[PDB]
């Protein structure tokens, strides 16, 4: 039973540089009869099957352009991206095919590497509607950004809220790299009456001090 | 092509019920191919669950799947199967067949993959993310306590994709999804332009069409 | 030049498994579609390789195996296997890359009386390594008293003969089987498909 550890998880490489990835297995994978490693590197893309990019550790599949290569004997594979691009923004899987079972390495997501941005603040109050039904939820918006990483600290009456919130992001848009993301403060119809100040502190890379927005109950 | 993997279509079922999609190989040279099963579930990496070589259904699973599902075939129609005798929750992914001519061969042949979900239903509420009071003025959509996956939001009955940020859902601490979608407008258009979002989900039957604007 | 497929596989008269048939492909183009094309097959389970990938590809020399078995037996052509075919008889490596084609010959090697020409080996002293080939015709000495090349009482002759009838079931009607093995070593190589 083979397994295989894939590294780094996440990469991100600017335009045009060389993409390399490291795939890992706890045993051989070399057929003596051919000289060849049993190992493959498959992309993946989101809504679509998984596309076999190399196989026999070094051969490129069809359809895959001349700056995939792979590379590696014995326990150690590379894949390498030279000159990445923009529709190489994918995870990447190695797979070894030397016996049964096949197993699959974890994934190793790649990214683009672009200058910061800082986010564009809103925050929302609950409707009228939802209070109705009993409770209250308060919208935070972190619009276009880069990087992904923003602390998003929540204030009721300047008390730090924890534990009530829970954060998503966006894909990384296609055109300008950046990412949007939304915090959420979810508290009941009573205890959102109790307070006053609902706040909404953001911490981020291109902001040179943190953003707070913030609204008043009903006004 | 030297083959194609055609897949059974997508499968909404309850829990407990039994389950059996199928996998087609159109092409010549089918005697030689194994057909292999790997399931992937929402976010998640691949996982191998088994392969089958339909000339005489010789079958190796994976550790993670013995005894856990059936894979079948039927030579006569160049078709694999993958079943299940009693569904659960867990089981909700998306199964990709994937074959190759020869076994300790690469998987150089995929089918688009077979959506599954296990899942009781409900319809979302729909809350208006009204704008605040020069520049530019955002505005949005709840959508908030739905089950399952996934929601569709567009904006003026598909009329305004330009600067829209329809998030990702995250799934409650209570089991139910929650989603919010978000567009932003020029602050001028506040005062003319009509804003509807409409939010459908296919399982619970349900569309909403909701009106923002500002709330005075 | 194609490769000589035909008289391997459209031989009038195949071997016994214990005495099974190697034939040399060198200094040929091979056309392996009109392998997998072909509807007139029972099994082609190949193992690491891709017999539909190979066709642009070259090797030092590939080896066509022919013999024949039982229905029961094709089983036992492939790497990992036990039993009599696989342990006396003809035994592949566990690292084996080739294909194990195999189609059944019920209207060719049986007779109504019954066809007793083709023959496996029941005993053996030690397994058959990979590719190897026993011939020889030993009593087998299966008790402590050693036979003196003379059969009876624990003493076997090694090889018994398959009762090929017409009316046989699946399983037991005879199967003609070829084994290609393919190797690639640090020399010229001679056998590359037409690509």
């Amino acid at each position: 039973d083979i397994q295989l550890t894939q590294s780094p998880d996440s990469l991100a490489v600017s335009l045009g540089e060389r993409a390399t990835i490291n795939c890992k297995s706890s045993q051989s994978v070399l057929y003596s009869s051919i000289n060849k490693n049993y190992l493959a590197w498959y992309q993946q893309k989101p809504g679509q099957p998984p596309k076999l990019l190399i196989y026999w550790a070094s051969t490129r599949e069809s359809g895959v352009p001349d700056r995939f290569s792979g590379s590696g004997s014995g326990t150690d594979f590379t894949l390498t991206i030279s000159s990445l691009q923009a529709e190489d923004v994918a995870v990447y899987y190695c797979q070894q095919y030397y016996s049964t079972p096949y197993t699959f390495g974890q994934g190793t997501k790649v990214e683009i590497k672009r200058t910061v941005a800082a986010p564009s603040v809103f925050i929302f109050p609950p409707s009228d509607e939802q209070l109705k039904s009993g409770t209250a939820s308060v919208v935070c918006l972190l619009n276009n950004f880069y990087p992904r990483e923003a602390k998003v600290q929540w204030k009721v009456d300047n008390a730090l809220q924890s534990g009530n919130s829970q954060e998503s992001v966006t894909e990384q848009d296609s055109k300008d790299s950046t990412y949007s993301l939304s915090s959420t403060l979810t508290l009941s119809k009573a205890d959102y009456e109790k307070h006053k100040v609902y706040a909404c502190e953001v911490t981020h890379q291109g902001l040179s001090s943190p953003v707070t927005k913030s609204f008043n109950r009903g006004e | 092509t030297q083959m194609q993997l055609v897949q059974s279509g997508t499968e909404v079922k309850k829990p407990g019920e039994s389950l059996k999609i199928s996998c087609k190989g159109s092409g010549y040279g089918f005697i030689t191919y194994w057909i292999g099963w790997v399931r992937q579930m929402p976010g998640k990496g691949l996982e191998w669950m088994g392969i089958i070589y339909p000339g005489d259904s010789e079958t190796r699973y994976s550790p993670s799947f013995q005894g856990q599902v059936t894979i079948s075939a039927d030579k006569s129609i160049n078709t694999a199967y993958l079943q299940w005798s009693s569904l659960k929750a867990s089981d909700t992914a998306i199964y990709y067949c994937a074959g190759g001519s020869g076994i300790s061969t690469p998987m150089d042949v995929w089918g688009q993959g077979t959506t599954v979900t296990v899942a009781s239903t409900k319809g979302p509420s729909v809350f208006p993310l009204a704008p605040s009071s020069g520049g530019t003025a955002a505005l949005g959509c709840l959508v908030k306590d739905y089950f399952p996956e996934p929601v569709t939001v567009s904006w003026n009955s598909g009329a305004l994709t330009s600067g829209v940020h329809t998030f990702p859902a995250v799934l409650q601490s209570s089991g139910l999804y929650s989603l919010s979608s978000v567009v932003t407008v020029p602050s001028s258009s506040l005062g003319t332009q009509t804003y509807i979002c409409n939010v459908n989900h296919k399982p619970s039957n349900t569309k909403v069409d909701k009106k923002v604007e500002p709330k005075s | 030049n194609l490769c000589p497929f035909g008289e391997v596989f459209n031989a009038t008269r195949f071997a016994s498994v214990y005495a099974w048939n190697r034939k040399r492909i060198s200094n040929c183009v091979a056309d392996y579609s009109v392998l997998y094309n072909s509807a007139s097959f029972s099994t082609f389970k190949c193992y690491g390789v891709s017999p539909t990938k190979l066709n642009d590809l070259c090797f030092t020399n590939v080896y066509a195996d022919s013999f024949v078995i039982r229905g029961d037996e094709v089983r036992q052509i492939a790497p990992g296997q036990t039993g009599k075919i696989a342990d006396y008889n003809y035994k592949l490596p566990d690292d084996f890359t080739g294909c194990v084609i195999a189609w059944n010959s019920n209207n060719l090697d049986s007779k109504v009386g019954g066809n007793y020409n083709y023959l496996y080996r029941l005993f053996r002293k030690s397994n058959l390594k990979p590719f190897e080939r026993d011939i020889s015709t030993e009593i087998y000495q299966a008790g402590s008293t050693p036979c003196n090349g003379v059969e009876g009482f624990n003493c076997y002759f090694p090889l018994q003969s398959y009762g090929f009838q017409p009316t046989n079931g699946v399983g037991y009607q005879p199967y003609r089987v070829v084994v290609l093995s393919f190797e690639l070593l640090h020399a010229p190589a001679t056998v590359c498909g037409p690509k």
